[PDB]
RNA sequence: UGCCUGGCGGCCGUAGCGCGGUGGUCCCACCUGACCCCAUGCCGAACUCAGAAGUGAAACGCCGUAGCGCCGAUGGUAGUGUGGGGUCUCCCCAUGCGAGAGUAGGGAACUGCCAGGCAU
RNA sequence: GCUCAACGGAUAAAAGGUACUCCGGGGAUAACAGGCUGAUACCGCCCAAGAGUUCAUAUCGACGGCGGUGUUUGGCACCU
RNA sequence: UCCUCCUAAAGAGUAACGGAGGAGCACGAAGGUUGGCUAAUCCUGGUCGGACAUCAGGAGGUUAGUGCAAUGGCAUAAGCC
RNA sequence: GUGAAGAGGGAAACAACCCAGACCGCCAGCUAAGGUCCCAAAGUCAUGGUUAAGUGGGAAACGAUGUGGGAAGGCCCAGAC
């Protein structure tokens, strides 16, 4: 089980998913279902451990937002063309 | 009516022909020239093309 | 295959006539029955039609696929055209040749009344 | 020595090497000697570092090469001056961005790979890393 | 060290093509539209194609760009005006 | 009004292929025959004519089916207009525009006019 | 009726030499030298396959890579 | 001198002793019109007959063709009788 | 875009760079780039860090227990190194 906190953008786009990065976080979306799509932000650090793993692109994992956990697979990661770094991933809601 | 204060706070020299252009659209003519305009989006756009050389007061 | 190579041998002249703005009487020909309608310049809403397919027409004749026949239709089209006072057309074979049973319908459309 | 067999045309504009490479992730085998910089390889460069990863492996593994070289490099000879035609094609280079995946390798333990694959960058101008087929 | 040439000299002059009035642009008739070598574009309602491909309009009105037919070809049509 | 079919369009693949099934009162198709109208650089194959014994085998139409084709977000990335900056062959910052590919997913078209048949 | 093809066509009709030379001009343009650059050259360095009885690094150093100098051959034509 | 493509920076145009190719005609039908038709290649079978003539079927669907260079077009064919 | 055909201030000096377009006069004020220890006008300003190389105040591949910060790991008071 792996439990991964993150928070709703507040703003979006090339200037806002840049200024993440340098603020040692990275942008994510959670689709899938009937629900609309979230926007959230994950922690790097964090993140890339728990990416290493096969564990992590295998099970179901929670995400915390707001207190509310959602079900999520890794469903696509974005990763840094030459930097052990992730730019983004996609959940599809399990 | 919703007029604004549109201020000159750099020169246009070296400035591109369409700034030129824009800055004389404004009516703007030397630095520190503080003019006043109505607030459409056309005047707006013209602030924004020039919001480098320009200081809006509103 | 021969459906497809009479509608290539039909859509020239039905485009030509499409940017003419021409109104267009259409011959459609089956081996027992045989067609005629007059089509607005928009190609999308018909005005008159024919057939021996019709009782009223099909019921005073021998057999529906025969010159007869296909004269009677053009003459029954005609006298329904300029009813509606349609007299100037323009012949849609239809991929046809025009020879025979079409031949025919076109003459009895002609001495009927229609200016084509 | 890499060179394309035909070519549509014999020589090519000089062009640019901007933009991120494509060749990122780890494709087909289990190690890779990834490029951090930036620039362009020669046939040499690459059949350099080919040897010295084949010795060090005792031809143990597969290795794979990513790159090819396709772009005509022309020079004009010394003492000529600068008119007169285009020179005369000299040798082939692959550009190369950050990014790209250079070779690949496996069939050989991990430490292997990174002694084979640094005696591989000591004969490449461009900074390389090394990197390890990720899952997704 | 003197020595060289050129056997790539050569080139024609530009014929400028291309489309001379654009969309919802008023004309009048028989002002050419577009020239081209083929149809790259066709010739739709009130609008005439010329012994080299060019689309010249054959009444007055506004310019219609379109895209019909199964193929989607670019159709040139003259809207009144 | 319902079903089915034929003709003419609109639209131009969410509309196309494939696989399985299914249709003959009418229509359509194949079909029968050809001395004639007409036809084959030979041939009634095609074109055409005179027809209606047979069959829906093929074709065509309809239904179903996600093996494809196709469509296709959201977010991000690439690029870039202006202004600024750096370590200036190349990048970064503010701001504006914002792909392509790919993913989730959609998806086995929709619709108009006329005519005919059987039901209602 | 012109390969007036030097193709907006100087005439219907035209090749060369000058170290015996001359005039007007140009650093708009070359040879010398300077300048910029540093391909080349030279001098270094990196990796180390190997040679060195064994032993890569005593001495050498293949395949390739990074610099420095302004020093050769050159490039440009900025001064004269 | 003329044509075609790239350079040419998604309107036009745009230079170099830049990168690549052609023209200095042909046709009294190879033009006009009406009518009709639809390729390349490959597979199988088949007398001489063979990798490859002609013939029949099938896949394919313009990968062919365009009097000639290239580009843009071309099935309503601008292609072929 | 500037110079050419454009002065002034800065970049030590420095046509083309940065700021900015000189009608004239003034022993008036505010500012731009750039700057504020002295030459030489203005902070030896304030707060919190980094550097010990005069780095700043010239340069690469590569090399190195220089030093600061961060996230994680495996041995370990059953006794680690
Ligand atoms: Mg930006
Ligand atoms: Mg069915
Ligand atoms: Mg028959
Ligand atoms: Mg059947
Ligand atoms: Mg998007
Ligand atoms: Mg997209
Ligand atoms: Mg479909
Ligand atoms: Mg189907
Ligand atoms: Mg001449
Ligand atoms: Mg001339
Ligand atoms: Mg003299
Ligand atoms: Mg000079
Ligand atoms: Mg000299
Ligand atoms: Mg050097
Ligand atoms: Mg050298
Ligand atoms: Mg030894
Ligand atoms: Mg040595
Ligand atoms: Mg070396
Ligand atoms: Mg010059
Ligand atoms: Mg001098
Ligand atoms: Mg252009
Ligand atoms: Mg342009
Ligand atoms: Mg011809
Ligand atoms: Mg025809
Ligand atoms: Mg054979
Ligand atoms: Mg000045
Ligand atoms: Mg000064
Ligand atoms: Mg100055
Ligand atoms: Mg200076
Ligand atoms: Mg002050
Ligand atoms: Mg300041
Ligand atoms: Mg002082």
């Amino acid at each position: 089980m792996f439990t991964i906190n993150a928070e709703v953008r507040k703003e979006q786009g090339k200037g806002a998913s840049r200024r993440l990065r340098a603020a040692n976080k990275f942008p994510a979306i959670i689709y899938g279902g009937k629900e609309a799509p979230l926007a959230i932000e994950l922690d790097h650090d964090k993140v890339m451990n728990m990416q290493a793993k096969a564990e992590f692109y295998s099970e179901v994992l929670t995400i915390v937002v707001d207190g509310k956990e959602i079900k999520v697979k890794a469903q696509d990661v974005q990763r840094h063309p030459y930097k052990p770094k992730l730019q983004h991933i996609d959940f599809v809601r399990a | 009516a919703k007029t604004i204060k549109i201020t000159q706070t750099r020169s246009a020299i070296g400035r591109l022909p369409k700034h030129k252009a824009t800055l004389l659209g404004l009516g703007l003519r030397r630095i520190g020239h503080t003019v006043e305009r109505e607030d459409t989006p056309a005047i707006r756009g013209m602030i924004n093309a020039v919001s480098f050389m320009v200081k809006v007061e509103e | 295959d021969k459906k497809s190579a009479r509608i290539r041998r039909a859509t020239r002249a039905r485009r030509k006539l499409q940017e003419l703005g021409a109104t267009r009487l259409v011959v459609h020909r089956t081996p027992r029955h045989i067609y005629a309608q007059v089509i607005a310049p928009n190609g999308s809403e018909v005005l008159v039609a024919a057939s021996t397919v019709e009782k009223a027409i099909a019921e005073q004749l021998k057999y529906t696929g025969n010159k007869d026949a296909a004269a009677a239709v053009g003459k029954a089209v005609a006298e329904r055209a300029l009813e509606k006072g349609i007299k100037d057309v323009s012949f849609d074979r239809s991929g046809f040749q025009y020879h025979g049973r079409v031949q025919a319908l076109a003459d009895a459309a002609r001495e009927a009344g229609l200016q084509f | 020595m890499l060179q394309p067999k035909r070519t549509k045309f014999r020589k090519m504009h000089k062009g640019r090497n901007r933009g991120l490479a494509q060749g990122t992730d780890v494709s087909f085998g289990s190690f890779g000697l990834k490029a951090v910089g930036r620039g362009r390889l020669t046939a040499r460069q690459i059949e350099a570092a080919r040897r010295a990863m084949t010795r060090a492996v005792k031809r143990q593994g597969k290795i794979w090469i990513r790159v090819f070289p396709d772009k005509p490099i022309t020079e004009k000879p010394l003492a000529v001056r600068m008119g007169k035609g285009k020179g005369n094609v000299e040798y082939w280079v692959a550009l190369i961005q950050p990014g790209k995946v250079l070779y690949e390798m496996d069939g050989v333990p991990e430490e292997l790979a990174r002694e084979a694959f640094k005696l591989a960058a000591a004969k490449l101008p461009i900074k390389t890393t090394f990197v390890t087929k990720t899952v997704m | 060290k003197a020595g060289g040439s050129t056997r790539n000299g050569r080139d024609s002059e530009a014929k400028r093509l291309g489309v001379k009035r654009f969309g919802g642009e008023s004309v009048l008739a028989g002002s050419i539209i577009v020239r081209q070598r083929g149809t790259k574009f066709h010739a739709g309602a009130n609008v005439g194609c010329g012994r080299d491909h060019t689309l010249f309009a054959k009444a007055d009105g506004k310019v219609k760009f379109e895209v019909k037919g199964p193929k989607n070809r670019k159709f040139i049509s003259i809207e009144a005006e």
